[PDB]
C-alpha cells in the first residue's frame, strides 16, 4: 500500500501549481482553486484487473475512461499509472492490442493550459513533457 | 529485494557454504546447522538501507538483525524481483539530500569487485529545468554508473551513462531536477576500510 | 482563398450542408439549401498562418465559427481575437477533400455526427466523417440545379414555346416540363443547360446570325455550348457566354426573345425552385 | 495532381536541410543539399484507400520505400511489402501552401524535424514549424539557384568575354564570366540564365544575353536522369544545340532542329 494510496487526492498539472482538475459538461479541464468537491478526486486499486480506478468525490459511481473520440470522460458503468519521478504519474493505456500505449496528454502554447481538455495522446517515451501530472494527498 | 519496514535497520546477509547438497526437502527449510557463513552484503548501523541479492534455491541464507533501539513490532519483507531491478546484483541500496552545495557520506567499503549503491534524489520541484552534480570518492577507487528511478509496478531502470571513473573527477552532469536515481559504485582499488563519496548540487 | 465565400460540405453524406439555425447562434448539417446562412467566408491571417471562418447571416454578421472550450461544442459566437475561434485547412491531395482542425488543439479535427446531426471536435482517424468538401457557392449551387431564371421586375415572366420549334423568347409561368432549366458543370470550368423536356436540348448560339439563340444538339468541341455564371444583392448572377465574357431583356412583355445584345455592363436574373 | 513524378522533400526549419538516403543502409536523414539521385524519390498513389507512398530513387535498391518500424519513434525506410504501416498520407495546407505527412496506420502521427540529431521523430501535431514540410519537383528545386552547362565532356559555355556579348564553347579556367546563375522565377514558372538573360529567336539563332520578354524565358526537360533540354517558352518547338555538333573551341548555340540528337542535350553541374 505503499504506492499511491487509495483514497483522496488532487491532480494537477507540472505547468501551473495553481491549476486543479474539474469536469464541466463531461470534459475535463484545469481549473482555478474554488474549495469544492468536484476539484478532489479519490483514486482505488482493485485487483480483479490489477488497476487503478479514479472517481470523482462529487458525484459518485464515476469511473474515469476514455471514448472513441480521442477524449475523456465519467461513465456510470482502468488505468496504469507510471512514476518518472516525485508526484509525477503518466497513465497508460491497458489495452495494448492491435496498437500502441496511449496516456494521457494536454497542449500547452509557451506555459499555457488554460480551458485545455485532456486527450488520450500516443505515448513513446518519458521525455514528453506534456503528458505527466501529480497527484497530491489532500 | 530484502527490506525491514520503513528500512530502519540494516539488514546483513550471509551465505550458508556448503548447504544444499545434502538432506533435502522440497518447498521447507532442512537446516543442517551449519555455523560458517559467508558474507554477501549489508552494513552495521542507524542508516536507512535493503538488500538486492541474487539468492539460489539449493543454499540457506542467514540475515543479521541488528541490536534494535525501539519496540515498534518491526517487520521484514522479503520481494522476488522479476523485473528490471537485476543490474544491482548483490548489493545494499542505501535510501538517501536538500539544497546544493557539496554533502558527504560514509559507509563501510566493501571487497573489490563488489557493489554498493545509493539512492537519492534531487532538490527541487518542476521534465523541468536541470542541476548539476558531481560525484567523487575520497579514498577509495571504484567505477561508478547512474540509472534514473522509474516505478511501475516494478522498478524499470534505464541507462543513462556508464564506465565513470571516480576518485576525485572532475566530470560534471545534468540531472533533472525532481527525480530520484541510483548510483552504483564497484571498488576496483581498495585503499580504506571506510567508503567515502561527495556529491555536488549547483 | 483569402476572403472567399464558399460552402462546406460532408463528404459521407453528399445531401448534408453546413446550415446556422436562425435565433440561436448554433451551427448544424442541413439539407441542400440555397439559403445566405449555408454560405461561409473564409479569412485568411497571415500574422500566426490562421482562417477565420464568418458566417453570412443578414441578421448578425458578425458571427464567426467558434469553438467552446472544453465542452465538444462548436457554434456560432463573436469575433474578440483569441485562439478558440480559428481553424486550418489541409486538403487532401489523394482524395478531393478538406480537413478543419481547430487552431487551439491540432491534434482535434471536426467530426460530423449523423445520428445527432451536428459537429464536434475528435480525434484525427481514417474515415469519412471527419473528411469534408470546400467548393464556391456558385459551383455548388449550379453543380446539378433544376432552377428557374426570372427577370427583374417580372415575377410571373420566366424564359422558355414548343417541341417543334427552337424558339427561346419570354412565358408566363405554369409549371411545365419544357421549361425549367437544368444547370449542370468540371474540366471546361463552365455550366450547361440541358431541357426537362426536350431531350438532348442546349443552347446554341449562331456564330453567323446576330442576336438569335437556339435549342439543338451536343456539337462535341463548340464555343457557343458552354456559359458562365458570375454574381453581380448577393442572389443576382450575370450569365455570360464564353467568347467575349450575356443575356439581357428586350428592352421593355410576353413573346419577347432575350437574345445577346451587349456585352457586360439590367442585365440580371433571378433563380427560382420549380 | 501528384501521381508517378521525382519529388523532393525539404523541411521548413532550414532551406538548406533537405531529405537524404545514406547508401548502403537504410537511414533518411538531412544531409545539406546534394543534387543527385539519392535525395531523389517518388509518390506512388494507390487507388483503393487514399494513400501514398515514398520510394527512394536508389538504383543499386530500388525497392528502398520509407517504411515504418514498430511504434519505437524512429522511421527506418527498408524494401517494399505494401503493408498498413507503409503507406503514408498527404495533407496541402493550401495556408502557407505546406505539406504534412502522416502514417497510413495511424494518422495521429506526424513527422517532425528535430534539427539537432539529423533525423525524423514521429510525433503529435504541433504549432512549430517542424511539423510541416515542403514537396518540391526534382528539377525546379535544384535549378532555383544552381550554376556547369556542358554538352555531351570537360567542355564549358563561355560568354567571349566582357566587352561583346556572344557563345563560345571552352573548357573551365575559373573565370568569373563562365559563371551562370539558373534563377527560377515562378510567376511564370520559367528559367532566367544571369552572368557576371537569354534573349535569342528574335534573325535565326541570333544567341545572346540582355525586361518582360519572352525570349530570356527557358524551360528545363528532362531526357539518363543526368541529362536535360532547354527550350524556349514562347513557340516552343526550337532546342538549344550546336552549329553542327563539333566540339571546337569557337561553336557557336544555335537554336531550332528538333530532332532530339547528342548535340541538343546539356548536363548541368556545380561549377
Amino acid at each position: 500500500r505503499t504506492f499511491l494510496p487509495n483514497g483522496n487526492y488532487n491532480i494537477k498539472s507540472i505547468f501551473s501549481g495553481s491549476l486543479y482538475l474539474s469536469p464541466v459538461s463531461g470534459s475535463l479541464t484545469f481549473s482555478n482553486e474554488s474549495s469544492a468537491n468536484n476539484q478532489k478526486w479519490n483514486v482505488e486499486y482493485m485487483a480483479e484487473n490489477r488497476c487503478f480506478k479514479i472517481s470523482n468525490v462529487a458525484e459518485p459511481n464515476k469511473y474515469l475512461s476514455y471514448d472513441n473520440f480521442g477524449f475523456i470522460s465519467l461513465d456510470s458503468l482502468y488505468w496504469f499509472p507510471i512514476k518518472i519521478a516525485v508526484n509525477t504519474y503518466i497513465m497508460l493505456s491497458l489495452n495494448k492490442v492491435n496498437e500502441l500505449d496511449y496516456a494521457w496528454d494536454i497542449y500547452d502554447t509557451n506555459e499555457n493550459i488554460l480551458s485545455q481538455p485532456l486527450l488520450l495522446l500516443p505515448n513513446f517515451d518519458i521525455y514528453n513533457s506534456n503528458q505527466m501530472f501529480k497527484l497530491e494527498k489532500i | 529485494k530484502i527490506n525491514a519496514q520503513n528500512n530502519l535497520p540494516s539488514l546483513k546477509i550471509y551465505e550458508a557454504i556448503g548447504s544444499g547438497n545434502r538432506n533435502f526437502q522440497s518447498g521447507n527449510l532442512c537446516d543442517d546447522d551449519i555455523k560458517a557463513i559467508n558474507y554477501i552484503t549489508g552494513f552495521d548501523s542507524n542508516a536507512k538501507s535493503y538488500l538486492v541479492v541474487l539468492l539460489n534455491k539449493d543454499k540457506n541464507y542467514y540475515i543479521r538483525v541488528p541490536q534494535t533501539s525501539s519496540n515498534i513490532e518491526n517487520q521484514i519483507k522479503f520481494k522476488r524481483e522479476e523485473g528490471d531491478l537485476r543490474n544491482l546484483m548483490n548489493s545494499s541500496v542505501n535510501i538517501i539530500l536538500n539544497s546544493t552545495g557539496a554533502h558527504y557520506y560514509t559507509r563501510q567499503s566493501p571487497d573489490v569487485h563488489d557493489y554498493i549503491s545509493y539512492e537519492f534524489t534531487i532538490p527541487g520541484n518542476f521534465n523541468k529545468d536541470t542541476s548539476n552534480i558531481r560525484l567523487y570518492t575520497s579514498y577509495n577507487q571504484g567505477i561508478g554508473t547512474l540509472f534514473r528511478v522509474t516505478e511501475t509496478i516494478g522498478y524499470n531502470l534505464i541507462n543513462i551513462q556508464q564506465n565513470l571513473n571516480l576518485l576525485n573527477s572532475t566530470k560534471s552532469i545534468r540531472l533533472l531536477n525532481g527525480a530520484i536515481y541510483i548510483l552504483k559504485v564497484e571498488v576496483t582499488e581498495l585503499n580504506n576500510y571506510n567508503i567515502k563519496l561527495h556529491i555536488d548540487i549547483t | 482563398l483569402n476572403d472567399k465565400i464558399v460552402t462546406i460540405s460532408c463528404k459521407a453524406n453528399t445531401d448534408l450542408f453546413f446550415y446556422q439555425v436562425p435565433g440561436n447562434g448554433n451551427v448544424s448539417l442541413f439539407q441542400q439549401t440555397r439559403n445566405y446562412l449555408e454560405r461561409w467566408r473564409i479569412i485568411y491571417d497571415s500574422n500566426k498562418a490562421a482562417y477565420k471562418i464568418k458566417s453570412m447571416n443578414i441578421y448578425n454578421t458578425n458571427l464567426v465559427l467558434t469553438w467552446n472550450a472544453p465542452t465538444h461544442n462548436i457554434s456560432a459566437q463573436q469575433d474578440s481575437n483569441a485562439d478558440n475561434q480559428y481553424w486550418l485547412l489541409l486538403k487532401d491531395i489523394g482524395n478531393n477533400s478538406f480537413i478543419i482542425a481547430s487552431y487551439k488543439n491540432p491534434n482535434l479535427v471536426l467530426y460530423a455526427d449523423t445520428v445527432a446531426r451536428n459537429l464536434k471536435l475528435s480525434t484525427l482517424n481514417n474515415s469519412s466523417y471527419i473528411k469534408f468538401i470546400i467548393e464556391d457557392y456558385v459551383i455548388s449551387d449550379f453543380k446539378n440545379f433544376t432552377c428557374r431564371i426570372s427577370p427583374i421586375l417580372a415575377g410571373g415572366k420566366v424564359v422558355q414555346v414548343s417541341m417543334t420549334n427552337l424558339a427561346v423568347n419570354l412565358y408566363i409561368w405554369n409549371n411545365d416540363l419544357n421549361q425549367k432549366w437544368t444547370i449542370i458543370y468540371e474540366e471546361k470550368a463552365a455550366y450547361q443547360f440541358f431541357n426537362k423536356i426536350l431531350s438532348n436540348g442546349v443552347l446554341t448560339w449562331i456564330f453567323s446570325d446576330g442576336n438569335t439563340v437556339r435549342v439543338s444538339s451536343s456539337a462535341q468541341n463548340n464555343d457557343a455550348q458552354y456559359w458562365l455564371i458570375n454574381p453581380v444583392n448577393y442572389d443576382r448572377y450575370t450569365i455570360t457566354n464564353l467568347r467575349d465574357k450575356v443575356l439581357d431583356l428586350y428592352g421593355g412583355a410576353d413573346g419577347t426573345t432575350i437574345q445577346v445584345f451587349n456585352s457586360n455592363g439590367n442585365q440580371i436574373w433571378t433563380m427560382s425552385n420549380p
